């Protein structure tokens, strides 16, 4: 798959304002013929961490 | 009245600088994009 | 009917303090080929 | 006598390629001693 056809999201505010904190960002995933054939559901992270 | 983009505040006499953080400039720091990590939302700082 | 466009920045900043006055120049000199540095002009400013 | 043939027809095709690399590294270190000419190096 061509996984950069999806959305470059800003990340999440950071979980924990001020202490080992987290946030994420995900690929605003709408699917289509192209990514049921093209294996994108197998080969692509939808959500990063 | 503090700068945007994470960019300190300094005093030059009875005036106001902004030492921005890269690629991010003008008086405020409002344009361009900043370079290298960034944690999102807006920090808080302090009127005197 | 065919479009086509292409962007490229680079910006780079090489900073120093401490060195004398020519292996400074030297080692600031950027590098699009090695942009850290020439190992051995670095070398010299941390001789200098 | 009267005669009439007809007929339609219809056709489709795509094609698709992609790629991706990315690369990211870090180095630290912490030399104490040396000559700075080499400590440097």
């Amino acid at each position: 798959c061509f996984c950069d056809h999806y959305a470059w999201t800003q990340w999440t505010s950071c979980s924990k304002t001020c202490n080992s904190g987290t946030q994420s960002r995900h690929r605003q995933i709408v699917v289509d013929k192209y990514y049921q054939e093209n294996f994108c559901e197998q080969i692509c992270s939808k959500q990063e961490t | 009245r503090p700068c945007q983009n994470g960019g300190l505040a300094t005093v030059e006499g009875t005036h106001c600088l902004c030492h921005c953080k890269p690629y991010t400039f003008g008086a405020a720091c409002e344009q361009g994009v900043l370079v290298g990590n960034q944690a999102g939302g807006v920090d808080g700082g302090w009127s005197c | 009917a065919a479009s086509g466009t292409q962007n490229n920045v680079l910006r780079g900043e090489p900073f120093i303090r401490g060195g004398g006055a020519g292996f400074i120049s030297g080692l600031s000199y950027l590098e699009l080929d090695n942009p850290a540095g020439n190992k051995r002009r670095y070398s010299a400013w941390a001789e200098s | 006598t009267k005669v009439e043939h007809r007929c339609t027809t219809n056709k489709l095709s795509e094609k698709h390629e992609g790629s991706f690399i990315q690369g990211a590294e870090k180095s630290i270190s912490l030399i104490r001693g040396g000559r700075s000419e080499y400590g440097a190096a």
